[PDB]
């Protein structure tokens, strides 16, 4: 299959500041999707084909890349940001994700 | 296994490549607009006469697409179809009918943005249909007119500008009528492939496609296979646009079925030289085997993909001879310097050694072919690397009989394949015939 | 305005077979779309199983394939994934999800049922 | 009428589309100069020696086209042809000289614009012939340096507008070659269409027809049957220009003939599925039942139209099989998934229900079809409303006998086409032949 | 001569063109490289993720090309092949691959210019391979770039070059795909033409070939003939260019050799008129008769020019029509307006007077047709000048037997050519076969 | 240089068949164009009638197509426009026109012929 | 057929002005031809493909138009253009002319 | 054949100067190609394809030309440039070449 | 790096078949090129005769068509130009020489052979 790796694991940023979430995929694929999952609920499509945002997602998120190296940018990180986000590729059989990254809230 | 390739391999007919067979089906679909007429507002001042007659001519091309389509979305209503209304119509054409009802579910959202498809002034554009979805406009010579006639307005004359955008409309329609004029009977389909929709956009399907955000690891075999298709739902005179609704299926592995290719070698019988006729593409499902129009269908190194199931009859004697009855494979002389003496399958190789020259590289022996023989096998027991004029070839070993070469054939009856000689040959046995009868 | 929603037996004994039945309203689950299975495991690891499509072809993750079945009861509006036999390994939460043209992304996914062995 | 309908749609022969029959005839002409070198007197400071290398290369593209042309000029006197100096000629050669001949009356005046023709700086322009004909200039790639390379003088370099210059002109040689290259062993033609010359334009044929004011009702039926076609009757190796006279005719309709589509259907024999092997387009003029090679005529909704009559014999056999004797129709064995199970004709549904399921809409009742019958027909008498699969067809009546389903019919033997076949079939009856003769 | 013509002329078979056969052969190589992607340097600030968009979609394309280039690198030792790991393979793939074994001790070199064919920002450089050698560089779309994009860098807003470039790569690769991709499961060839391989800069053959210096009298048949060739020796997917291989061969006449064409010609028998059916061009080569499949080769005037050896066999039936047994010659009937009712040859006139109005200019008589007569020959010894039609043809002398229209000639038996009827006819023999037997 | 003169009685009976001749002279009626008839009502209404071109094929205005022909005579160098029947209606002044490539159009126009029915 | 309609059936003009004489079309033609008739003289065609002007035809006439809508334009009129001006399509069977206008020369 | 002429047959240069060496064809070629032959030696490749520098061949040298008629200019002419120079072409059969040219150096 | 070498005899009398040899050395005769001869006449009018081709086939210059064969020997990497017979006009220094892709043009002569006849 073509395996997503998503380094570091757990991220963190403070309310108000932009944070990078990264994938890498280990054979090229055209597009990649982000789901977003927070707590006792389905992962939910956040960023489609890439660069596109899904229906009830925020401004805050934009994503791009292309082959084997994408990203979800998330700007102004705010409190609802606080989920497991997960790289997704359908280009190849088996569809597939990556181990998805925890995105912490810094709080005082 | 299921073929005699042992016996078949003695006549010329050498196993190939055993490929995988793939069928197109299952279609998710989108919606894209294609302006059929660019926006000239930042050349306007230049544009004389030129989208007047630009659009009548233009209206003459799409005013038939129009009227057929209409005619189904006028019989069916709601999913019932006037077969009445109708009267004439293949399977094909019912059930293309079907899908452009369908598809005027989403035509009439997308129709709601008329004033915004008119003011694209852009090659390629996104506009929302519904709050959830969006839908593409895509601009004939839209680029050419933003790159190549707006930043030369104050530097050619005003008529010069006139005349480059009646040239790039010109043109445009003389590569567009080759599929959206007269020849298109049928815009109420969905087997019309993709490459010959885009054209509508200068035959530029890669940023059509790659707008609708499709990529997939079967895309492009899917491209070249004629699998990507669409279907035009709607046309609008007054804007000039059309909305396609294109057609992503996915390829369906065909279970217990494969394409084995046949390579052609030519042979020694009776002092001349033979060439075996016979399917070099045979396509066996289950335990059945039958032919296979490959000329419609893409090959690849690894499978045979297909848009539709080509498969087709195959008569007792050519299946006796492919299961080793040999004595009912057809035979045509070779009289031409160009034809294979040789193939080589599974690391041993088939050669005609009286036609070609034949010498062990290992041992600078020659390696000779009695009067007898169809074909030698030459192999590592025999000549562990062989010369065939200039090319080396390091050889393996032969899974079959040790004896390939001891035991001979019978082989089948001579045929002519030329058009004329096929005739001549009919009307031979018909005088043949009456005499007897 | 699609709501999947997952059910089906929360404990099985290994070696028993599993069927998870996803009831899907605001569509019908033979007129289009891919209809998706995909299982989260208890490291949160999410992984597609395969789908069943609107003409009941199929498409399976290889690494199970020889277990799984993905069928559908058209009357019912529902679809169902099947495994052969179950182990240990194969506790997770059970999603269905849609998968379209709109995003080429599974976008409606139900709750999850929550599926002990 | 004339082909037995009825029995025919029980073979899975649907009467479909009746057309009617055209043949392009009466052509008026015209003559228009394409002038095969650009004007590049705003750039020539920075053309270096590419128009030198483009001339050379061109005149050695039109040089044997010119030299062929002047063969039947100078053999043709007045108008009488030299058939000893010819030699060798069709009838189609010899005609096209007739035309070439006649075409000099007014090429003559047309290059007493020479140096007009020459000066020539925009894509099209509009010369005096004579004060009361105009003849149009077309230049190639003209537009090109006017708007792509005048203005960017001195915003590149002028060695980057040399190549510029030096890949326009050698696009257009290469794009040009596939028709007025090697190809062209016979430039004293009449049948050469009009989309093949405008290369020598870019393709650009809308541009041309426009200039010259052709624009018709039947015009885009004309270029898509290839009807409207032109002949080089003059080519000026010195100021790089061909003349082109162009063909415009007008469709005859011809009387008391049409063609008729027969749509195919599968049908069940002897528990399989078999597809008839018809003409599926049949000509027919006044009472005679013939076949027509539709793959060289231009097929709309409403008519055939032919550049030329492409009617061809048709046997006893297949004239007996069209005109009721089923018993005399060949069928071919389907082993393919994608055939055709149903059409619709008159409103009335011919099917396959073996094969198809056929379920009645109103009733909720299946359509059984025995072993016995080959088709069912499904019209309004039995079920109003029937689904076959996913489509709803809402039927009417059959004009026919009421007892259609109730009375079987002879059905033909049993064929194969594959090319590989119909050798295998030859030699397989002329051994039986031999062993009864 | 070997042909009977006078004979065959009775029948509508009259002497056409001579012309001699030559086939491609010997062939010299050169090496190219085509950059497959543009230089950007000049417009990065507006590229955005143009290009690595652009190079992910081009990989894919190229990635399979390389791999089974690789596949026979890795097998091919010093030239030994390795049969083992190859596997499969025809004697043209395997000759290929001994080509591609060559290449590569060149492409070697090319490959230590790599940081200079990246850095080329022309459509065309120079470059050296060794001191005694130079390699041309051909960039795709790097002319658009230079003179359409770079100088508009001011003029259009920045997202408006990117959209542009990014419309310029689709439409590439669009065209490019068609050859480079699925399709070319066999890039270890040396007989796919180069108007192919151009399409990788654009289809300009033109230039590539310029580029290379090659030029000779005999270069446009070759280019035409489909003889000049290019082999992909290397991919490199990191700075996109391939190294091709372009064969450049010499046309061999062959001796004792040419082909002979008729030109079918109308005639009348037992109140029909008829057409024959014989092959329209026989191969000759020394006494031997074949047929000869020109759909494959160029046909001038004076030559037919193939690519390779397409002789093909005859039947003795046919052999025997074509030397004098015209009992053995079929006829199809003629049932359409439009076919050859006469031909011009040696300057003497064969037509078929029944079908068409001959004329005597001279007299003013009719020439008339007796019904036991195919043809009549029209010479100047009964009439020096004639009308046909509105054609009017001065004649010479017919040098074969003074007593040609007054002798009577068999004619062969009837036959049909429409596919369908092919079928009809084999079924129809085969029951009078079965009553026989 | 074509000098169209049409000619025939300027009056005939109702229900009689009419004949008009149009001769041409500076070009030969066989070699090219179209040879076309037009009418001019008392109302001066102008209809195209028909024509006859160079081979001898027709075309006719649908409206009068049954009652129409329009044939040749090569060694006269004329056409003529024959109606199988008169009615009232068919007063008017029959002209013949030559069509050719060169307009597109009825270029050359004869004087016109006056009949009365 | 397709009908030519120009209306007003009567226009008038004073020596020296322009007037501009129109045509419209029931459906869509490419070109259309003009013809004057003057009295006692048979149709002479006046422009040819809707633009152009004929053999003899002074400068003061030109003409536009497409579709459905053609107009010939008179520049300043005078004495000789007194004429019924007919509008005339040859686009499809049968060929059609309109009712003609008639431009009346203005005289105290 | 193709006839390829050299005149005049010799020609001479001073130490320094530029001279041209010309060839007429009686049939168009798209390339020439120039020999130099010195005495006692067989005729050395000097510019090919037109334009072209051979291997050994100094930066004096150049040409160029077209369809009948082709250039060799010798700039800076120096002592080793003694030489009969040979027009030939190679675009039709048989392969031929010009008479030659001599240059003769200018010596007090 | 080729070296051609030609050799034969420097005297051979009217109506002898003559025969030059050229033998390559620093590449095969037989993988690649074509191996031309030119004669150059004591005017220094420079003639080609023809060549044989790597794979052994042959073009020669139609003057002296009928006289010339130009062979190979591949064991002695080798060729010859053999003249059926020699006229006094033979007279001249016969050279051998290469040519190819790189230049298409012969690029590598041999010293050259003086014949007298
Ligand atoms: C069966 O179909 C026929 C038509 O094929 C129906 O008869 C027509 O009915 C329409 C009313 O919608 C009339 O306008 C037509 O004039 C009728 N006749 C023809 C020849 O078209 C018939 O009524 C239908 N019967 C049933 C039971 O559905
Ligand atoms: C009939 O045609 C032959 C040619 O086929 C004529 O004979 C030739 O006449 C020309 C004079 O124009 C001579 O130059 C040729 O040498 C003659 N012979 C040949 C074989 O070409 C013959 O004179 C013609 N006869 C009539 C009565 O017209």
């Amino acid at each position: 299959q073509i395996v997503l790796t998503q380094s570091p694991a757990i991220m963190s940023a403070s309310l108000g500041e932009a944070i990078t979430l990264t994938c890498s995929a280990s054979s090229s694929v055209s597009y990649m999707h982000w789901y977003q999952q927070k707590s006792g609920t389905s992962p939910k499509l956040l960023i489609y084909s890439t660069s596109n945002l899904a229906s009830g997602v925020p401004s805050r998120f934009s994503g791009s890349g292309s082959g084997t190296f994408y990203s979800l940018t998330i700007s102004s990180v705010e409190a609802e940001d606080a989920a497991d986000y997960y790289c997704h590729q359908w280009y190849s059989y088996p569809w597939t994700f990556g181990g998805g990254t925890k995105l912490e809230i810094k709080r005082a | 296994g299921i073929l005699h390739y042992e016996k078949l391999s003695k006549i010329g007919l050498v196993k190939g490549i055993t490929r995988k067979y793939k069928i197109k089906s299952n279609p998710l679909t989108k919606d894209i607009v294609i302006k059929m007429i660019p926006n000239v507002s930042n050349v306007s001042k230049c544009t004389g006469t030129v989208m007047e007659n630009y659009k009548s001519r233009l209206t003459g091309i799409l005013s038939p697409i129009k009227g057929a389509i209409e005619l189904y979305n006028n019989n069916t209503h709601d999913v019932v179809m006037a077969g009445i209304a109708i009267g004439i119509a293949t399977a094909a054409q019912i059930t293309a009918g079907v899908a452009l009802y369908e598809a005027m579910k989403n035509a009439d959202n997308i129709n709601k943005l008329k004033s915004s498809i008119e003011s694209t002034n852009e090659a390629v554009v996104k506009l929302q249909e519904t709050a959830e979805k969006t839908v593409y406009v895509l601009t004939a010579l839209q680029d050419y007119i933003n790159t190549n006639l707006v930043p030369t307005i104050d530097q050619i004359s005003c008529k010069q500008t006139e005349l480059a955008l009646d040239l790039a409309l010109s043109k445009y329609l003389s590569d567009l009528l080759f599929v959206f004029g007269p020849n298109l009977q049928d815009p109420v389909s969905n087997s019309m492939t993709i490459q010959a929709i885009s054209q509508a956009f200068g035959g530029n399907y890669e940023t059509l496609l790659r707008t609708l955000g499709y990529a997939t690891e079967d895309f492009d075999d899917l491209l070249e296979s004629d699998s990507i298709a669409g279907q035009i739902v709607y046309v609008d005179l007054s804007s000039y646009y059309i909305i396609v609704r294109v057609y992503f299926p996915i390829l369906t592995e065909i279970q217990q079925a494969y394409v084995q290719e046949l390579l052609p070698v030519s042979f020694n019988n009776d002092n001349s030289e033979w060439i075996s006729i016979v399917p070099n593409f045979v396509l066996i499902r289950n335990t059945l085997i039958s032919n296979i129009e490959v000329k419609y269908c893409l090959i690849t190194k690894k499978s045979v993909i297909c848009n539709q199931d080509y498969a087709t009859p195959m008569t007792a004697s050519v299946r006796e001879c492919l299961t080793g009855s040999t004595d009912k494979c057809p035979r045509e002389l070779v009289v031409s310097s160009h034809v294979p003496r040789f193939a080589l399958s599974g690391g041993v190789l088939f050669a005609n050694c009286i036609s070609v020259t034949c010498q062990c590289q290992t041992t600078g022996r020659a390696i000779s072919q009695s009067g007898e023989q169809t074909l030698l096998m030459i192999d590592n027991t025999t000549c562990t690397t062989v010369v065939l004029g200039n090319i080396i070839i390091s050889l393996g070993k032969y899974l079959g009989s040790i004896n390939y070469n001891s035991e001979s054939i019978a082989v089948g009856p001579p045929v002519y394949t030329d058009k004329v000689d096929i005739s001549s040959q009919i009307s031979s046995m018909n005088q043949s015939l009456q005499q007897s009868k | 305005d699609v709501q999947l929603q997952e059910s089906g037996p929360g404990l099985v004994k290994p070696s028993q077979s599993l069927s998870l039945t996803c009831s899907v309203t605001g569509y019908s689950i033979t007129s289009d779309y891919y209809w998706n299975w995909i299982r989260q495991f208890p490291g949160n690891k999410l992984e597609w199983m395969g789908y069943v499509t609107y003409d009941g072809s199929n498409n399976y993750n290889p690494s199970l394939k020889n277990r799984i079945s993905i069928t559908r009861d058209s009357s019912k509006n529902q679809f169902f994934l099947k495994l052969n036999s179950v182990i240990s390994e194969d506790t997770a939460t059970y999603y269905c999800a849609r998968f379209g043209s709109s995003y080429w992304a599974m976008d409606y996914w139900g709750q999850g049922t929550s599926l002990t062995v």
